[PDB]
């Protein structure tokens, strides 16, 4: 579809408490003498 | 005559440095990065434009994606904004999120095939054919990302079996 | 503080006058021992940061964060403090340009 | 184990309480209640965390 | 006096919202995980 | 062991698992699940940089041992706060010595205290002299005294110096 | 090194597109909420988070 | 109800980029209690190049 004209929503969302949002773990020569 | 206090200190420091360098000349693998080369090759990767304008464009693309998750023009704009500035992995993730949020979209599927490598673009074309079959653009993207003769022949045979009315 | 500064200035002047306290032979022996230790450990020297270091952005962000944490929210900040905060914000705005400037300062700014 | 450290902590708490009392009352308050000092900040108190044997 | 008296081990707050977000992420990616290893050219049960 | 067991089934270790252990854990309060774990772990030398920070900032930091965002919260004193609130006579008993009853606020849970907001900004958005700043900083002391005034204005707290307010 | 006289402003009569620009850019309006309330009934942060 | 105030082209150009042309927005003010309708239009120029965030 064309859909000419789309409104935007700019707000202060997204609050992360210094932790993974979901429970599931978010974790994922040499000096010498010649 | 007069006393040059710093003279003896400078002489001793020079002698010590010379002795150490003589000792340091016996080192095995001490590395050295030439400042001439590094400075000359520093501008070998120099330029996206304004950082504030790119940040405002990314914020507008995020607001359009939050206001319309099922808009493959908004997903394509977010993927283009993430690919033109930053890394391509975030652009591939945004294209995958737009393809998962807006199914049966050929433009979002083409953006996901262009933003991801070919090993992921083949799976993206397979997911696009499973979500929206009889697509000539998805079939052309699957046949072009085959890099083989027999694989492209099988892709053309599958496209002729799916949509035989494509010239 | 003034007395300590004067004493430190006098000590530095005497060190310049008396020259290096460490003798050449002792320094050479210490350097030889350190070289032997490094060779036994086979420690590959840490090269200059390449133009495309994999974790350059992460290290730069960590350094900027660790430097920003000192500037706690107070009643106000000095002009030098304000300039430092502005430079930190600019570095957080253009990591690539900030890293390029850091490399240029490291390779050139010897004074 | 460092009984000297416990005595020092008690003396420091007493000194801080005396300073707070002087800041509040001009004279010497005869046994000001610990509620003024040890009440949490949310309740309006000073929120003092002390390791003394201040029996309520 | 004990050594753990009044000592409480904090618990992870907002665990139900994180579990609901993980369940929503697992349910939203069911069709992608069901056909993750199925290709378009090297699969026999792809079209079916 | 739990991470290995989850990897055996090829699944992530959810926060539901071993949640209580959050407070525990090898690093003070286990915070592996914390945000930016991969980002912080790449930057080493936390202990030396924290100890050497004493010569870089003119503020003495009592937490020279470890960082909260690097090793984790090594203590949980919330139970101490609850015990201190209860052992003072509960919320009602604590407020009894205070002037909360005179405020006629029947909601011991809804009332909100303006932290450093009694005035507009206590003239902080201005360029007043040092004496005005000292007066503004000492203004909260008057409020704190007023809040706990009934517990402090008792004739059994100070010496007998009974003085009645005019009119 | 003189010292400024102990004098202050006379009166306020102007405001809006004449003095409001300075009070909106330099002395910009902060949140003024969710940062001054205390919630004397509950306890949001930890006991010693500070 | 001025949710639709934000307006932009968000139109995929043929190649190279997409047309990032903001549209002239507006606000909605209607009174069903009196059957009124007053529309205050927000020009795209006011919302473009002002060097500010969405707040």
């Amino acid at each position: 579809d064309e859909t000419y004209g789309v409104n935007v929503q700019f707000e202060s969302d997204e609050e992360e408490g210094d932790e993974d949002v979901y429970g599931e773990v978010r974790e994922e020569c040499t000096l010498s003498a010649n | 005559g007069e006393l040059d206090m710093r003279k003896i200190g400078q002489a001793r420091n020079t002698l010590m440095d010379m002795r150490l360098s003589q000792v340091s000349d016996s080192v095995s693998g001490q590395t050295v990065v030439d400042p001439k080369g590094y400075l000359t090759d520093l501008n070998s990767m120099i330029p996206g434009g304004d950082i504030n304008d790119i940040k405002k464009a990314r914020l507008l693309l995020k607001s359009v994606r939050e206001t319309n998750p099922h808009h493959p023009p908004a997903w394509i704009a977010s993927a283009r904004l993430e690919e033109v500035t930053g890394k391509l992995q975030v652009a591939r993730n945004l294209i995958m999120k737009g393809t998962e949020m807006c199914p049966k979209s050929e433009d979002v599927w083409l953006e996901a095939a262009r933003l991801q490598p070919g090993d992921t673009a083949k799976a993206v074309v397979a997911q696009a054919v499973r979500h929206l079959p009889q697509s000539v653009r998805i079939y052309i993207r699957a046949a072009e990302l085959e890099t083989d003769i027999r694989a492209k022949k099988r892709v053309l045979r599958k496209a002729l079996e799916h949509v035989p009315n494509s010239v | 503080t003034r007395l300590y500064l004067k004493a430190e200035q006098e000590r530095q002047h005497n060190y310049l006058k008396d020259g290096p306290y460490i003798t050449a032979e002792e320094a050479v022996a210490v350097y030889t021992t350190t070289v032997h230790w490094l060779e036994s450990r086979r420690f590959s020297p840490i090269p200059f940061p390449p133009l495309s270091y994999k974790h350059d952005t992460k290290l730069l962000i960590l350094a900027l964060e660790r430097l920003k944490e000192a500037y706690s929210v107070k009643s106000r900040l000095n002009q030098s403090q304000r300039e430092e905060l502005g430079l930190i914000e600019q570095a957080y705005d253009n990591p690539h340009e900030a890293l390029s400037r850091i490399k240029r300062h490291l390779l050139t700014q010897r004074a | 184990n460092t009984q000297e450290l416990l005595d020092l902590l008690v003396k420091c708490e007493n000194k801080i309480q005396t300073r707070i009392k002087i800041g509040l009352n001009s004279k010497m308050p005869s046994r000001f209640p610990p509620v003024v000092f040890y009440t949490p900040k949310e309740l309006g108190g000073l929120g003092m965390l002390s390791m003394g044997h201040v029996l309520i | 006096t004990r050594m753990g008296d009044k000592a409480q081990r904090t618990k992870p707050q907002m665990q139900e919202e994180r579990r609901a977000k993980r369940r929503k992420r697992d349910e939203d990616r069911h069709d992608i995980n069901k056909m993750k290893g199925y290709t378009l050219l090297s699969e026999g049960i792809d079209e079916m | 062991l739990k991470r290995q067991e989850a990897i055996a089934q090829n699944r992530r270790l959810t926060l539901e698992d071993l949640e209580d252990s959050w407070d525990r854990g090898i690093p003070r309060i286990n915070t592996l699940f914390q945000k930016d774990r991969h980002t912080l772990a790449y930057d080493k030398g936390w202990r030396v940089r924290t100890d050497f920070k004493q010569y870089q900032v003119l503020k003495q930091n009592p937490f020279w041992w470890t960082h909260q965002r690097h090793d984790g919260k090594l203590w949980n004193l919330n139970n101490y706060r609850t015990d201190m609130i209860q052992a003072l006579g509960g919320v009602e008993g604590i407020l009894e010595h205070t002037l909360f009853k005179g405020t006629y606020f029947p909601t011991w849970e809804g009332l909100f205290w303006e932290k450093a907001s009694g005035f507009e900004e206590s003239m902080k958005w201005k360029k007043l002299t040092n004496a005005q700043r000292s007066g503004l900083n000492q203004i909260p002391n008057r409020r704190f005294t007023l809040w706990w005034s009934p517990t402090i204005n008792r004739a059994n707290v100070y010496v007998g110096f009974q003085v009645q307010l005019d009119l | 090194k003189p010292l400024p006289a102990p004098l202050d402003g006379q009166r306020k009569k102007r405001g809006g597109r004449r003095y409001r620009k300075m009070k909106e850019r330099l002395g910009l309006t902060e949140i003024r909420k969710q940062a001054n309330r205390m919630s004397f009934g509950e306890i949001e942060e930890d006991a010693y988070q500070e | 109800d001025d949710t639709n105030v934000y307006r932009v082209t968000i139109h995929k150009t043929f190649e190279g980029n997409l047309t990032t042309k903001p549209i002239n927005g507006a606000i909605f003010i209607f009174n069903p209690r009196t059957g009124q309708l007053f529309l205050k239009i927000i020009h795209t120029s006011v919302w473009a190049g002002q060097k500010r965030l969405g707040q």
